RNA sequence: CUCGA
DNA sequence: GCATCCGTGAGTCGAGG
DNA sequence: CGTGTCAGAGTGTCACGGATGC
């Protein structure tokens, strides 16, 4: 879910400490399942090969 | 049983195949890549072969 | 050795298959000596069973030389052809 | 559910006592080899310790049927040499497996059969092929859309045995043996040979992953220095294929057949569409769609 | 101390049979230019690997002259391998 | 001025806030937690102002744990004690130089007692030689430096979990203890709402057949757990009553097979969790539990045992929480809540750092010494007995080889550039044994956690398998003595800034509230505005009053790494890029030459310091003697200290380490400062790059996407031009037909390709080689019976008798060429210890020095990264205004997708570094340079710069920095206010129709070059078994057609392009030989025959009881070159 | 084990 | 007659240990 | 060769289906 609170600031401005720090709580998120959804989708694809 | 063998559950797919005595007519795409054959499929089958 | 045969058959493997298939009895459960790195006789890796380690030498070291080929070895028990059978010939255990 | 397995046995003519074995046999030694290591000690195939295990077991059962032992021994004993023919075949299929040091479960028979990395998927569903190469892919807008630049080096190695033969045509060397000299020490006569040899001669480039069957695309290759691969800008969308580091293989047709289904089924230039969609691929993409 | 499956220990190798192949290639081109008495005594002393008196009981020839004639052939390559510049 | 602390040079930082704290010793966490395994000196004296009273170092406690020994009478007794070390064995290079161990003999003072003579004999017992930490914090084993990588474990202690029902939907909960060593224990309720146990992973015993075990009546049960329904219906439900009876249920299922008696289970229900032989909560264990369940919250901890007491809270923590209880206080224990823990919060996640990984293996090889020692008591006579006689060492030594030679732990070191190695030895690995398993570490393990703040990096982490699982400590952190991290704050009184400084771990944190650092504060203190931006626990932000604010953060760069904070204007990169930037920073090349970057971030130089490849001053004096080989300090006093240079040397990594002196003769140097530098580093600070004039723009496809153009200017004057060293070797053995000896006579070879070689058949020094040229010229005697019939024939045609050896040289492999840079000789016959049956060893250095080619991988910062696709020559290069060519072309596109701005930033920034500025003095200090310090309103060209992460320069001051840059030296000025400039095509002279931005960015060479990526091979090994080629690079090895090759294959057509690899060009024994016969004839290609991979699939079924037969047409089987006997 | 796409 | 538990599967390629 | 106290392993995947079992 969404944090109650937004990230204000944009990348030419510049993020403070705490607004990076909750930006890469999904950014590593997003790199790490990244593994497992090629992982499950090659294997789909050899299935049906 | 060779194509089924080199997909999945290789033990539970060899242990009925020697129950049931099954031969397998290697006429197939992934079984002929195991033996070396021409595949039937493209420049492989008999019409243009 | 062409490549056009249909059908390739699996089944059960009689008990009198695998003598069948089998060149002699892994009695020993030794498997080299490890200084002169030859194979120990009836062991897992008898020459005598499944093939001589170098072409055409034998394990009592009678027969090394090629024109003896095809010569069942009476000290030793080895046959003497290429090291290639030690890859497809088969042994077998006899269980008590 | 029954009948599927007792039906089988009648009509095939094949006994169910196979399913209980009197003798177990023992793969040849190639299959299982021992190698000696650097250090002055062996290392053994794990099957060689299964196999080992079990004719232990058989003769200490051999010695108590002679010696009458308790029938609370030889049961104990028999039982024993169950599992070690249970481990042979399949550890770890029932119970515990066999661990051999450090904890590790040995791997018995059907092991090499199971998965990614069993006989099938790893030895026969694909192999590793001689002439073949790979080296890092820089982009090349020079390059036409059948062509690819591949390094001199790569080429010749690659090309290795055709330029061997026409060093000794165009009597370059005097024997076939003196012209694999030649290569290997790269003296400058094969530089004007190798071009010679890779005319027309199409090759196969391929970008792990293969997703489609363009993943794979046949070109012409053109001599070029340095050590990086020339590709075309077009056929990048194909290969999801980025210029940060990626690497690609090389495999050159021998036969006739081969270098035919290159030249017209497999070429860049004769799959310009998806084959999922039917809309191109090979198009003004990134800086030639601003520039148009 | 060690088992193949486990990892850290090297898989066994075999070179490649080129080199052989080529000698093997020039040994069978040299072979042609030989008489047919010579050619059928190396392919019996080297090939076959028989004494010199077992190619002189098959052959109906006398012991020395296998002997005389297993000299010449072998000269006889050495001939047409340098003539064809092969490595000493 | 930027640390102006060890006599640096001066950057210049764009730094509003002060900092309250240096940075402390960034190798304190491989120092710090061996000094205390040893019990240094220095150790000793910091636990002695900790507070501490008699601290005991990691070595005495294990001797203090294990005595005494004892027999089952007790008439015999042994004991250790007063552990002590001798010097070095040998210094750290010779170590590297002999392939031996950097460590120091163990002596230990041992006594035996016995009870029945009344006198006891005691000496100094070796215990062996035990591996020593070097000063960079590594270790050396066989030669090599190795690094022990701190380990994050699950901390000991009770954890409770709220898990869901998969049939029933129902809320489940389950309890685990786990004990820093022992069997585990842990208790459940099921969907059933029944409670149970497991003990030691066996079967799920009801929870009361403990209770009634350990002498609980079926009475006191119920007076205990009377509030909840769920326990009246435990023990109706309960199958066996009686204290003597569940005692023996448990017994037959934990070790079955036995015979039950009451006092064989009364014996090991106490010694599996009670006794201190087999069970131990450690220090940090039992303080773990005795906050979760509320109980001996103020005794000291003195029980290092788990209690009776401790599972009958356990059970009541558990079943309040099932209904719906929020809090319980055990009866005689403070009050605490109930709750699930987390697991991945810091405070209940654990780091066990070198000394604890290594003295847990020092205890289990203690262990095995023991029971050597009990057995050899009651063996020999009670007479004769000394402490040297019971001690056998051989169990102890091989469990301290047995770790650093193999555990996940102990890791080969990364020495590409000092910044890999500094990181190395920072990082946390959850992977390795006690950790957890790469295919058991799920989606949640591996992201960033709120607890993570200050003490784990968010961003630096690898992007591959190991994501998540594998961090760098932040930059203040650091570990207590139970494992957990702590990082500094400043205690915040009441909306009043201290300079008190505390250091708080995990779940002390939470216990308050923390401002961030960028906190606007008052010249006294106080808070500006009354809500300020805080950190809550459970990850919450929100405005708070001043009056609220207990803590606030010491720096804003805390809560990243080093690499990460090595990264300027980061807060304008995403994290995705960031990550990449900080990982690909290790990856950067030691160059020939080395340039600090103009925009940097203050961490270069503690980076390059504490990283320990540098050359620091120990003590202050003057300089005697300066050499390329060493420098000489005169001292005050009058001592002199020389300090060598390493030239030359081969890093772990293939990498050049060459150290060169800064310092000349007679300068007076401070103590603490860089009198030398080794690779990457300029001045004292991390130069893992050079400062390229970038333009942003694409430029005839050649940078497309992510590829890179570079001016052959840096070709020519070697500015990313690297020195890499490979190390060759081979040995001469005893065979069985003699013995391999290295000589120059090599069979049939030219006196032209042993030119090159000395008299004893080894390259000389200087030599270039090529690959296939000869570096030792080794001869190994084969047998005649080995001989081919054609090479006996080849053998008598050219009549060359008495070469009975073959050729086994060792060559330069494909690929590797360079200069022969340095040879070692080791000779049985020369006292030099090599394995048995080896008689000599060489080995050849073989040094290239590496120019930039097309290909070679170059990256920024920012995760910026691509190959070289084309290095035009310098005319070609769009040129400035006064025809300086540009460097490097970045294109356009590859910029606003990524979401790196900072390259951007930096580019503007880097060229006020490079041109200088002056701001407009007069009518006042301009709006927009109000909050620069006053050293910036001036700049020198090529000035350094520092841009702290988070703080740093502003896009207000970089905008006014451009409007004010320096003129060149014809008087004009090149950029724009914009930050663009004019550029004009090298190739046809007409400018470009826009202005381009143009600055200058630090770009790194990365080690993956084509002179190691590129690779081809026509023919040669293959596997012995497989038939199939090898694999590798290293191995000569062709590629793998893979199985998702083979279906692209399928999808063309392409019948014999899929037979032709998978048969003539792979594993057909007599297919690939007729092909290369086929070749060199000018044949046609022959017909494929049958792989023998499937030949052997075969004969694998049928070693398996399977009869698989081939049959032809008819039905005939037909056999495979094979027959059958009986 | 560690890393590259 | 059904809840339990066992066994199955979980991207491809490359470089160094 | 003969043998006479006892000392004692790894533990953070999961979805899914169907034979297995009180
Ligand atoms: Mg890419
Ligand atoms: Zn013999």
């Amino acid at each position: 879910e969404f944090i109650p609170r937004p990230v204000k600031s944009s990348f030419r401005e510049g993020l403070t400490v705490l607004e990076y720090f909750i930006n890469t709580h999904g950014a590593r998120k997003g790199l790490a399942d990244t593994a497992l959804r090629t992982a499950d989708s090659g294997y789909l694809t050899r299935r049906l090969v | 049983w060779l194509s089924a063998a080199s997909f999945q559950e290789t033990t539970r797919v060899l242990t009925d195949a020697a129950i049931n005595c099954r031969s397998d007519k290697l006429n197939g795409l992934k079984e002929n890549v195991i033996i070396g054959k021409l595949i039937p499929a493209g420049t492989g089958i008999n019409r243009y072969r | 050795d062409v490549n056009f045969f249909d059908e390739l058959r699996i089944g059960l493997a009689t008990a009198e298959d695998i003598r069948q298939w089998s060149y002699g009895e892994v009695k020993k459960p030794e498997t080299i000596n490890y200084r002169t790195l030859k194979p120990e006789k009836d062991g897992l890796f008898c020459e005598k069973i499944f093939g001589p380690t170098r072409d055409w030498e034998c394990y009592c070291g009678k027969y090394k030389r090629v024109r003896f080929k095809g010569i069942i070895c009476e000290r030793c028990g080895v046959e003497v052809t290429r090291a290639k059978v030690r890859r497809e010939r088969m042994g077998h255990i006899e269980l008590a | 559910k029954r009948l599927k397995v007792v039906a089988a046995f009648q009509q095939s003519g094949n006994s169910p006592m196979g399913m209980v074995l009197d003798a177990v046999p023992v793969i040849p030694p190639e299959l299982r080899p021992m190698v000696q290591l650097d250090g002055g000690r062996f290392a053994t195939s794990d099957l060689n310790d299964l196999y080992r295990r079990v004719i232990n077991r058989n003769n200490r059962l051999k010695r108590l049927i002679d010696l009458g032992a308790p029938e609370i021994i030889v049961n104990n004993e028999k039982r024993m040499l169950q599992e070690s023919v249970d481990a042979l075949f399949d550890n770890g299929r029932r119970g515990r497996p066999v661990t051999g040091p450090g904890n590790r479960p040995l791997k018995s028979l059907s092991d090499l059969l199971k998965g990614k990395q069993g006989r099938f998927r790893q030895n026969l569903l694909g192999k590793r092929v001689d002439y073949s190469g790979r080296s890092v892919i820089v982009v090349g807008p020079q390059l036409k859309l059948h062509q690819c630049g591949l390094p001199k080096l790569m080429a010749l190695e690659l090309f290795k045995p055709f330029v061997m033969k026409r060093l000794v045509d165009l009597n370059h060397a005097q024997n076939i043996k003196s012209a694999k000299r030649m290569v290997e020490r790269q003296r400058p006569q094969v530089w004007d040979v190798l071009e010679e040899v890779i005319a027309e001669h199409p090759v196969l480039l391929n970008r792990a992953p293969t997703l489609h069957r363009l993943g794979i695309q046949a070109f012409e290759p053109m001599l070029v220095e340095g050590k990086a691969i020339q590709l075309h800008p077009l056929v990048c969308e194909a290969f999801n294929a980025d210029f940060d580091g990626d690497q690609m293989a090389v495999h050159l047709p021998l036969s006739a057949e081969a270098q035919a289904e290159a030249r017209i089924l497999m070429l860049s230039s004769n799959n310009i569409l998806s084959p999922a969609s039917g809309r191109p691929l090979a198009m003004p993409r990134l800086d030639m769609v601003t520039g148009l | 101390v060690g088992s193949t499956d486990q990892s850290g220990t090297p898989e066994q190798s075999t070179p490649d049979e080129v080199n052989a192949a080529l000698d093997r290639l020039l040994i069978a081109d040299a072979l042609a230019q030989l008489s047919a008495e010579h050619r059928a005594v190396i392919q019996r002393s080297y090939y076959r690997g028989w004494s010199t008196a077992q190619i002189a009981t098959d052959l109906g020839i006398a012991e020395g002259t296998v002997k005389s004639r297993l000299h010449y052939a072998v000269r006889a390559l050495r001939l047409t391998l340098q003539e064809l510049g092969v490595t000493r | 001025s930027n640390n102006s602390v060890p006599g640096a040079p001066n950057r210049v930082s764009f730094a509003k806030l002060r900092e309250p704290l240096e940075v402390p010793g960034l190798l304190d966490v491989q120092t710090d937690s061996f000094e205390w395994l040893i019990g240094s000196p220095r150790w000793r004296e910091s636990a002695a102002e900790r507070g501490d009273v008699n601290p005991v170092g990691g070595l005495e406690e294990v001797l203090y744990e294990l005595s005494p020994i004892e027999d089952f009478s007790g008439s015999m007794s042994l004991s250790f004690s007063d552990p002590r070390f001798d010097d070095v064995k040998a210094p750290v290079d010779e170590c590297k130089d002999k392939d031996m161990t950097y460590a120091a003999p163990l002596f230990v003072t041992a006594e035996f007692i016995n009870n029945n003579t009344g006198e006891i004999k005691s000496q100094t017992v070796f215990m062996g030689d035990f591996p020593m930490m070097t000063e960079k914090g590594t270790f050396i084993i066989n030669g090599t430096e190795r690094v022990v990588v701190s380990q994050l474990v699950r901390s000991p202690g009770v954890y409770f979990d709220e898990t869901i029902d998969k049939s029933t939907d129902k809320t489940l909960h389950s309890v685990k203890v786990i004990p820093s060593r022992g069997a585990w224990l842990e208790f459940d309720v099921d969907k059933r709402d029944t409670v149970g146990v497991r003990i030691d992973r066996k079967r799920r015993q009801p929870v009361t057949v403990l209770l009634k075990a350990l002498g609980w009546t079926s009475e006191q049960i119920v007076e205990r757990f009377g509030f909840s329904e769920i326990m009246r219906s435990t023990l109706e439900k309960d199958n066996t009553v009686g204290t003597d009876e569940a005692l023996l249920d448990i017994y037959r299922k934990l070790r079955p097979g036995e015979p039950p008696t009451k006092e064989s289970a009364q014996t090991l229900l106490e010694n599996l969790f009670f006794k201190e032989k087999r069970y131990d909560l450690a220090r940090v264990g039992r303080y773990k539990v005795n906050k979760k369940l509320g109980l001996h919250v103020g005794e000291p901890i003195t029980s290092s045992t788990l209690t009776e007491e401790d599972v009958v809270a356990t059970i009541e923590y558990l079943v309040r929480l099932h209904e719906g209880q929020t809090t319980m206080t055990v009866p005689g224990g403070v009050e605490v809540p109930v709750e699930t823990d987390d697991i991945d919060h810091f405070g209940n996640r654990r780091l066990r750092t070198v000394g604890e990984l290594i003295q847990n293996q020092i205890r289990v090889g203690m262990s095995r010494m023991e029971r050597v020692v009990r057995e050899r008591m009651t063996t020999q006579d009670v007479e004769a007995i000394t402490p040297q006689t019971l001690i056998n060492i051989r169990p102890v030594v091989a469990a301290i080889k047995e770790f650093f030679g193999t555990s996940q732990l102990s890791q080969f070191m990364d020495q590409n550039n000092p910044l890999s190695g500094l990181t190395h030895k920072r990082r946390l690995s959850a992977l390795g044994p006690g950790g957890l398993s790469r295919e058991r570490a799920g989606l949640e393990v591996r992201d960033v956690h709120p607890s993570h703040y200050g003490r784990m990096c968010p961003i630096e982490t690898p992007e591959g398998p190991n994501i998540g699982l594998i961090g760098s400590l932040s930059v203040y952190a650091r570990v207590n003595p139970f494992g957990f991290i702590e990082t500094p704050y400043r205690k915040v009184v009441d909306g009043v800034v201290s300079d008190e400084i505390v250091y708080l771990t995990a779940d002390e944190e939470d216990r308050h509230v923390v401002a961030q650092a960028n906190s606007p504060i008052d010249a006294d203190g106080r808070f500006v505005e009354p809500r300020v931006l805080v950190r809550r626990k459970a990850g919450e932000v929100e405005y708070v009053p001043s009056s609220e604010v207990d803590y606030m953060d010491v720096s804003p760069r805390q809560m990243v790494s080093v690499a990460t904070a090595m990264i300027p204007f980061l807060e304008h990169d995403d994290a995705n890029r960031a990550l990449m930037g900080a990982n690909m920073q290790r990856q950067a090349v030691p160059l020939v030459r080395s340039e600090a970057p103009l925009v940097g971030t203050g961490m270069e130089l503690r980076a390059a310091i504490d990283a320990g490849d540098v050359v620091v001053a120990e003590e202050s004096g003057v300089i005697e003697e300066v050499s390329a080989d060493y420098i000489t300090v005169m001292h005050d006093n009058g001592t002199r200290r020389t300090y060598r240079m390493r030239k030359f040397a081969r890093s772990n990594h293939g990498t050049c380490a060459n150290q060169c002196p800064i310092v000349d003769a007679g300068d007076r140097v401070e103590a603490g400062q860089v009198i030398a530098d080794g690779p990457c580093t300029d001045d004292g600070e991390m130069a893992l790059g050079k400062n390229l004039l970038v333009a942003i723009m694409p430029w005839e496809g050649h940078n497309y996407e992510d590829a890179i153009i570079l001016s052959n200017r840096l070709v020519e004057e070697d500015v990313l031009t690297s020195i890499h060293i490979e190390e060759h070797e081979i040995d001469a053995r005893d065979t069985k037909l003699g013995a391999e000896e290295i000589t120059r006579d090599i069979p049939n070879i030219s006196d032209e390709v042993l030119a090159d070689l000395d008299e004893r058949g080894i390259v000389r020094i200087g030599a270039e080689v090529r690959d296939g040229d000869i570096l030792v010229g080794k001869v190994t005697p084969k047998g005649e019976t080995e001989l081919t019939p054609e090479e006996r024939l080849l053998r008598a045609i050219f009549g060359e008798k008495a070469r009975e050896v073959r050729d086994t040289s060792l060559k330069v492999p494909h690929g590797e060429s360079g200069k022969v840079i340095g040879i070692r000789v080791f000779s049985r016959e020369d006292e030099d210890e090599l394995p048995a049956g080896v008689n000599e060893l060489v080995r050849v250095y073989v040094a290239q020095k590496r120019k930039i080619s097309d290909g070679d991988k170059l990256a920024g910062r920012h995760g910026n990264k691509g190959v070289i696709g084309k290095i035009l020559p310098v005319e070609d290069m769009p040129f400035l205004a006064d025809g300086t060519p540009v460097d490097i072309i970045l294109n356009t596109h590859g910029v606003p997708r990524r979401m790196n701005i900072g390259q951007i930033l930096e580019t503007h920034l880097g060229w006020c570094a490079h041109s200088g500025w002056k701001v407009d003095a007069a009518k006042g200090v301009p709006d927009w340079a109000a909050r620069l310090p006053d050293e910036l309103l001036e700049a020198q060209p090529n000035a350094i710069v520092s841009t702290p992460v988070f703080d740093g320069a502003q896009e207000a001051e970089l905008q006014g920095l451009l409007s004010c840059t320096l003129p060149n030296r014809d008087g004009d000025v090149l950029v724009d206010a914009d930050g663009k400039a004019m550029l004009f095509d090298g190739r046809s002279g007409e400018p470009f129709p826009y202005p381009v931005t143009v600055g200058y960015m630090y770009i790194m060479k990365l080690h993956h070059l084509v002179d190691d990526k590129i690779h081809a091979r026509s023919t040669g090994p293959y596997s012995m078994i497989t038939q199939q080629p090898l694999g590798g690079k290293a191995q000569f090895g062709g590629q793998r057609f893979g199985e998702m090759e083979c279906w692209a294959m399928q999808a063309y057509g392409a019948a014999y392009t899929l037979q032709e690899l998978l048969t003539i060009k792979s594993d057909d024994t007599v297919g690939r030989v007729k092909v290369y016969e086929a070749i060199v004839k000018g044949e046609n290609i022959p017909e494929p025959g049958i792989p023998e991979s499937f030949k052997v699939l075969l004969k694998e079924l049928q070693s398996l009881c399977l009869n698989v037969e081939v049959l032809s047409s008819d039905g005939a089987a037909i056999e495979l070159r094979e027959g059958e006997d009986e």
